[PDB]
């Protein structure tokens, strides 16, 4: 019966400020405690501090004061975390908990970043020589430079799903960077196409490259 | 400022197979450790309070005990849904600390990486940059080490690495590794490698491209 519902994912510049909700359902919001929690990408959990609802006394983890300031809302039964002078270091998944941890608040994705919204550049992952017969070749697509997330990336419009896998994307530089990899049979290519389709739907952009062997040739992105 | 220790970071483990992940707390904390469960998606759940309470809608497979200052939460017979990550925390004193917790994964027969070297693309190049990318496909276990050399040269610098969670279908891992550099820089050199080494490598394995070649 106890709910706490977070707001949506924010993009935020370095400099600025957020403000993160919590809105909480089930439980009188002035007999409990609340936590917020940070999570960078890959890494582990950590605590920010705590809020009583009742007098909105707090508490925080030192290395996040003045950083974060918790605020709570005894009508709306909401507690806010405000997040300041934003750097690359505080983009991260925020989760609100109620005490002692017993309940749990989806997630809210912050990503800071001074970038504007703009569409991949796709470029061919062909390899460089050492062609075998009768076996495997690996090729992919480099997606890079995009702001925000996500992209879709699939292999000939779906017909190429068999060994095909997209690794996860890095934020470097404000922009995001990805790449997809595929295997096929040596016999299907070159002699038969190979594309990837990536989708952008922030920037409305929706591109295909299909991918050709390598040699010293100028210009083969102008056809392909 | 209490130190959690969790152990270990990474457990290779089988369905059906009873585990115990462990949670060494530098002090006294009484009964003052709960243990909490992450899903792939993001969402968090408590599994156990107080030390041994499990929590409502925890699987009584799901178990946990203390012993001096280890503590530990065991599952009788992991189920698929079981290989995800897990933290330990304390709340016996503030600041409240959590452990740098252990994500459980589907342990499988060694397998070597497929290795290919890509250099940059001729469109890539006109727009003033150069990305040279190396895949490392399908191995197992999942550390394994890479190096980029320029002339056979080591360099560290502008290099992104990035890993596939491990495959829903044949539980490998793989990786792909970029290399930066200014269009300027890639043309003062000639020879670019990607070297990889993992536990199944008798030698370290070996792609590369000259640049100047075709
Ligand atoms: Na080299």
């Amino acid at each position: 019966q106890v709910k706490l519902e977070q707001s949506g994912p924010e993009l935020v510049k370095p400099g600025a400020s957020v403000r993160i909700s919590c809105k909480a359902s089930g439980y009188t919001f002035t007999n409990y405690y609340m936590y917020w929690l940070k999570q960078r990408p890959g890494q582990g959990l950590e605590w920010i501090g705590w809020i009583y609802p009742g007098n909105v006394n707090t508490e925080y983890n030192e290395k996040f004061k003045g950083k974060a300031t918790l605020t709570a809302d005894k009508s709306s039964s909401t507690t806010y975390m405000q997040l300041s002078s934003l750097t690359s270091e505080d983009s991260a998944v925020y989760f609100c908990a109620r005490s002692v941890f017993a309940y749990w608040g989806q997630g809210t994705l912050v990503t800071v970043s001074a970038a504007k919204t703009t569409p991949p550049s796709v470029y061919p992952l062909a390899p460089g020589s050492a062609a075998q017969t009768n076996s495997m070749v690996t090729l992919g697509c480099l997606v890079k430079g995009y702001f925000p997330e996500p992209v879709t990336v699939t292999w000939n419009s779906g017909s190429l799903s068999s060994g095909v896998h997209t690794f996860p994307a890095v934020l470097q530089s404000d922009l995001y960077t990805l790449s997809s990899s595929v295997t096929v049979p040596s016999s299907t290519w070159p002699s038969e196409t190979v594309t990837c389709n990536v989708a952008h739907p922030a920037s409305s952009t929706k591109v295909d490259k299909k991918i050709v062997p390598r040699d010293c040739g100028k210009h083969h992105h102008h056809h392909h | 400022d209490i130190v959690l220790t969790q152990s270990p970071s990474s457990l290779s483990a089988s369905l059906g197979e009873r585990v115990s992940l462990t949670c060494r707390a530098s002090q006294d904390i009484g009964s003052r450790l709960n243990w909490l469960q992450q899903k792939p998606d993001g969402t968090i759940k408590r599994l156990i309070h107080g030390t041994s309470n499990l929590d409502s809608g925890v699987p009584k497979r799901f178990s946990g005990s203390r012993s001096g200052s280890d503590y530990s939460l065991t599952i009788s017979s992991l189920e698929s849904e079981d290989f995800v990550d897990y933290y330990c925390l304390q709340y016996d004193s503030s600041p409240f600390t959590i452990g740098s917790g252990t994500r459980l994964e589907i342990k499988r027969a060694d397998a070597a990486p497929t290795v290919s070297i890509f250099p940059p693309s001729s469109e890539q190049l006109t727009s003033g940059g150069a990305s040279v990318v190396c895949f490392l496909n399908n191995f197992y276990p999942k550390d394994i080490n890479v190096k980029w050399k320029i002339d056979g040269s080591e360099r560290q610098n502008g290099v992104l690495n990035s890993w596939t969670d491990q495959d829903s279908k044949d539980s490998t891992y793989s990786m792909s590794s970029t290399l930066t550099l200014t269009k300027d820089e890639y043309e003062r050199h000639n020879s670019y490698t990607c070297e990889a080494t993992h536990k199944t490598s008798t030698s370290p394995i070996v792609k590369s491209f000259n640049r100047n070649e075709c």
